């Protein structure tokens, strides 16, 4: 997540949503109980 | 408990 001010630290790119989920102010519920599809409308997004 | 990936029990 923290990049920028530092270099780096491992973070597995799920997670990063899953603390992006505060910059909106909402659960990490909404990935985890939504994984798939969540992906695949990211996917979809980039295809369109 | 069923997208729990890394998973850790006990918690009191």
């Amino acid at each position: 997540w923290t990049f920028g001010a530092g270099a780096a630290l491992q973070i597995p790119f799920a997670m990063q949503m899953a603390y992006r989920f505060n910059g909106i102010g909402v659960t990490q519920n909404v990935l985890y109980e939504n994984q798939k599809q969540i992906a695949n409308q990211f996917n979809k997004a980039i295809s369109q | 408990c069923d997208v729990v990936i890394g998973i850790i029990n006990n918690t009191v």
